[PDB]
């Protein structure tokens, strides 16, 4: 039989998990989110309409006890891939939309590794609304911006905070847009000058 | 000379060709560096392979002098 | 008259679409891929876009849908809706703005052996670096990088069906031709793990533009523009028609550049070869009138001198206008040649 | 659909010896092979399936492997219980099965105590004349029986029958007959039967006349 | 979260969330209604139409 399927008739099955609920021990604790955005191509910006169009993917990360297994004891399966709407997710919107799609677009597979990490690296296009500052045009430069958020919860029940990265076994917050350096094709009007992050 | 290589699946080691004489890793950052790490390119080469802006190249002249990042010579 | 109903119902029972269908965990799901090339819908130069129509076929082994014909009267293949059954997530790693993963379930051909065919259909986005240097007689070498977005190469192992994609049902664009097309599978290592490769499959194509649509609404009537601005020269003085011809031809110019700005992409990257040949007539009309006048205030001053300097003016206007348009075209049509 | 074959036909083995049967396909079995017991007046019995899988409560003796068109079925350690026929069968195209081997006891070499007996009188007067020859405890089975009349061999109405390993013993009997009519046994005198088996380099007679 | 999860159970137990709740016949549900205004997206006088986010 395959271990897999064990495993997975153990975590959700056998141990009763409910969606629906935080991963949290106390009603009084909020859920760690850890959010990191990777630009992959800056689609367009349209001064009439003041719409970004961006293709973006949305590294979410966040710890589920619920979902911890030990390996060994399962074939040495470290890494599980489930559907999104197994788990229970945080529900991250993208608020300063311009056209109604809150939503990621692709629901694909959350990672769960065995230690209980759950990563999720949804694909997105976003139009968000980003005010025009015409005064300078053409040689403007544009403050756009996405901003994301949860409705569904506030922050009292989860906590949003940048991914941190790690050098030389120091850490440190990743404050910046991700993009790659070698395959991020530039778009054909528009340079990225500055991309930081704050909560 | 015998070096690293990432031309076969897994990464194997082997002798290199007539001629070339250094063995070489390279890395960089893609869209993934993030959670995966560094792209790694093991091989041989004659001559030390140029630099991108973004690459970082090492060479050597050892037997299996380029090891993995994970791994060890 | 039943039995098709019996075996579905044996089959999915049980059924997970969740684990990978091997029989054992450390085993790789080996899928084939193939895409065919229905319809370059369109290509688009100011955002970098490609749309095209695909059917993305998909063949792999589920262990676990196998069957013995026997017990169901010879029943050797049957139809079944997609969502039912474990399929890898093939995203297009280079989506613009459209899906990045199927969405159109269609059936899946199930065959008593566990293989599995499912030819999905698909409209893709691509974004594709377009060059505008050499435009329009450019060529696009466009691309569809395809692969399982949370799958690693160690659990699914993706092959391409063919060295080429199936261009057999293409239907044919009414702008640009397919001068070749290849598949190749990349197997890439990452810092953080030695022994998983990420594998990819990159389709390409080199499409090359049909020109002749922008040689004639764009060309020919700035060829013609530049011809005028040299034949003010031989004008006479006395006409007094020169500085009306002029402003005529500037005007002319003025409000083509209303279609030229539509025709042209808008794209900064670089400057397109129309877009510098238009700029030159612009620039060629813009010193004709400049000229013109010097050589009316010279004439109403040396009438003699006005005059030789309109004759020796109208050959260097007339060979900068054939020199610029030859600079600009022959270039491209010899690469292309 | 998959034809397959089992070898060896018959198998002479030890009790405590190790012991190996093969199963060969003419196709892919892709592990969808099966193997059962069968002895004499017995219900079957499952002892593998899928190539691997022990049948709950199945002596640990029995093990199998194999893969593609090739398996086997060993027995570790043979117990005088598991002497009987061996039948692989697949069940992935279609339901085919194997001739079956017959794992049988070892046992020291016996010559056969050949006899012959002519028509009794009492047979003639109802026209029936079958002759019989009889073979009795020889092994290993391997054995051929010939019937010349006048010296002529004879081939018509000749018949044969074994037993099976003795319960005690485990040598076998062979009986032979030849059916023939009164006018065809009177037609001639001399009768004789011929016994080749491995004991012996040269054939074993017995013959009678009038 | 075993207290939310047995009090969330307990809630819906036999509730109809297409029946409205008026616990007499003749009862009428106070709804009150606020709005606020995130993006007055547009106005277009050619549809004389107004989009707003809210
Ligand atoms: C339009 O644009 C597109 C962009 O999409 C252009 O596409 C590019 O087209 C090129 C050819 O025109 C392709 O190059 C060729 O790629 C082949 C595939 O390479 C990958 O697989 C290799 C292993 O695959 C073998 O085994 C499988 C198993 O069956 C077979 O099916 C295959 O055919 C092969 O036999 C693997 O080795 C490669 O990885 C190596 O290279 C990459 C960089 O390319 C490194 O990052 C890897 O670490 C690795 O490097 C190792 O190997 C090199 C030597 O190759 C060493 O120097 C390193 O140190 C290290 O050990 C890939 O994963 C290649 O097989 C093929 O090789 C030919 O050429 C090389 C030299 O260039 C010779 O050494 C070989 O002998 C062979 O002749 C070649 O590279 C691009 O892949 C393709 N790129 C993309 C992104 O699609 C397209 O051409 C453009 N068209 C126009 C403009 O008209
Ligand atoms: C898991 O990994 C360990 C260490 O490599 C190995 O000994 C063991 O056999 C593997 N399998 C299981 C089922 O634990
Ligand atoms: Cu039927």
């Amino acid at each position: 039989l395959n271990e897999e399927e064990r495993l997975i008739r153990h975590l959700f099955q056998e141990k009763g998990y409910n969606k629906e609920l935080r991963p949290v021990a106390h009603k009084e604790e909020s859920v760690d989110v850890a959010l990191a955005l990777t630009l992959s191509n800056l689609i367009s910006l349209k001064e009439v309409e003041e719409t970004l169009t961006t293709n973006v993917w949305i590294e979410h990360g966040w710890t589920d006890n619920r979902l911890k297994w030990n390996a060994e004891e399962f074939g040495n399966i470290s890494v599980l891939r489930l559907p999104p709407d197994m788990v229970w997710l945080p529900e991250i919107v993208l608020e300063n939309n311009n056209d109604g799609s809150f939503q990621i677009s692709y629901s694909c597979n959350v990672l769960v590794y065995h230690y209980g990490f759950v990563y999720w690296l949804p694909p997105a296009i976003f139009r968000s609304s980003c005010p025009i500052s015409v005064t300078y045009f053409p040689f403007d430069w544009q403050n756009c911006s996405l901003k994301f958020s949860s409705l569904k919860y506030t922050a009292k029940e989860i906590t949003l905070s940048l991914k941190q990265d790690a050098k030389e076994n120091r850490t440190y917050p990743v404050e910046w847009i991700i993009i790659d350096p070698e395959g991020f094709t530039e778009n054909g009007e528009w340079e990225i000058v500055h991309r930081p992050a704050r909560v | 000379i015998v070096c690293h290589t990432t031309a076969t699946s897994p990464i194997s080691a082997v002798t290199c060709p007539p001629g070339e004489n250094l063995c070489y890793r390279k890395m960089w950052c893609d869209a993934f560096c993030s959670s995966r790490g560094k792209v790694v390119e093991l091989g041989c080469a004659a001559t030390c392979p140029s630099k991108k802006p973004y690459e970082e190249v090492t060479c050597c002249s050892t037997d299996k002098c380029n090891p993995h990042p994970k791994q060890r010579p | 008259s039943e039995h098709e109903t019996r075996l579905v119902a044996k089959l999915f029972k049980d059924y997970s679409s969740v684990v990978r269908p091997v029989e054992d965990h450390r085993q790789v799901v080996e899928v084939t891929v193939g895409l065919q090339l229905i319809q370059l819908i369109n290509v688009d130069e100011v955002n970098q876009i490609v749309t095209t129509n695909v059917r993305l076929k998909q063949q792999w082994v589920d262990y676990n849908l196998k069957w013995n014909p026997d017990d169901y009267g010879g029943v050797k293949k049957i139809h079944i809706p997609s969502e039912k059954i474990w399929r890898p997530d093939l995203v297009l790693y280079n989506n613009a703005d459209g899906d990045f993963a199927i969405v159109k379930f269609t059936k899946v051909l199930l065959q008593y052996t566990g293989h599995i065919t499912w030819t999905p259909p698909a409209i893709f986005k691509s974004y594709c670096e377009i060059i505008v240097t050499h435009f329009p007689f450019d060529e696009q070498n466009c691309s569809m990088k395809l692969g399982t977005w949370t799958y690693d190469g160690s659990v699914v192992a993706i092959n391409p069906e063919s060295d080429q994609p199936d261009l057999s049902n293409f239907m044919e664009s009414g702008e640009w031709v397919i001068k070749e097309s290849r598949g190749w599978k990349h197997s890439v290592t990452y810092s953080c793990c030695p022994d998983t490769p990420y594998l990819d499959i990159t389709y390409h194509f080199v499409m090359q533009r049909l020109p002749l649509y922008f040689i004639v609404n764009v060309i020919i009537p700035c060829l013609l523009f530049s011809f005028l601005t040299g034949l003010v020269f031989y004008l006479p003085t006395d006409s007094g028609e020169k500085m009306t011809l002029s402003i005529s031809v500037l005007l002319s110019l003025t409000v083509f550049l209303l279609v030229i700005v539509e025709l042209i992409p808008s794209t900064s990257s670089a400057v397109p070869l129309i877009g510098k040949y238009m700029l030159f007539t612009m620039v060629f009309v813009i010193a004709s009138i400049i000229i013109t006048v010097i050589v009316i205030n010279t004439h109403h001053r040396w009438k003699y001198v006005a005059m030789v300097m309109d004759h020796i003016l109208l050959g260097v206007f007339m060979l900068v206008c054939i020199i610029g348009t030859l600079a600009v075209f022959a270039g491209r049509l010899i690469e292309l040649n | 659909d998959i034809v397959i074959t089992q070898s060896p036909s018959l198998l002479s083995a030890s009790v405590g010896d190790r012991v190996t049967l093969t199963c060969k396909g003419s196709q892919n079995i892709d592990n969808y092979l099966a193997w059962y017991q069968q002895k004499l007046g017995e219900a079957p019995k499952l002892l593998i399936y899928k190539t691997n899988s022990l049948q709950t409560g199945i002596p640990s003796r029995f093990s199998g492997s194999g893969s593609g068109t090739d398996y086997t079925l060993t027995i570790s350690s043979l117990h005088s219980e598991d002497l009987a026929t061996y039948y692989c069968y697949q069940y992935i195209n279609g339901y085919t099965f194997g001739t079956g081997t017959k794992l049988e006891l070892k046992r020291a070499d016996a010559a056969p105590t050949v006899s012959i007996f002519p028509p009794s009188t009492e047979q003639l007067a109802t026209g029936g004349a079958s002759v019989v020859c009889l073979m009795n405890n020889f092994y290993p089975r391997d054995i051929s029986v010939k019937w010349k009349i006048d010296g002529t061999e004879r081939r018509d109405g000749v018949l044969d029958s074994v037993t099976d390993q003795d319960s005690k013993d485990s040598t076998y009997s062979m009986s032979s007959t030849l059916s023939l009519t009164k006018a065809d046994y009177e037609s001639h005198n001399l009768y004789t039967c011929e016994v080749v088996h491995k004991t012996s380099s040269s054939p074993v007679v017995k013959s009678f006349n009038r | 979260s075993e207290a939310e999860g047995r009090l969330r159970e307990k809630l819906f137990s036999g509730y109809d969330s297409s029946v409205r709740p008026a616990r007499e016949v003749g009862d009428r549900v106070r709804v009150s209604v606020g709005l606020i205004l995130a993006q007055l997206i547009s106005l277009n006088e050619k549809d004389e139409e107004m989009s707003t986010k809210v």
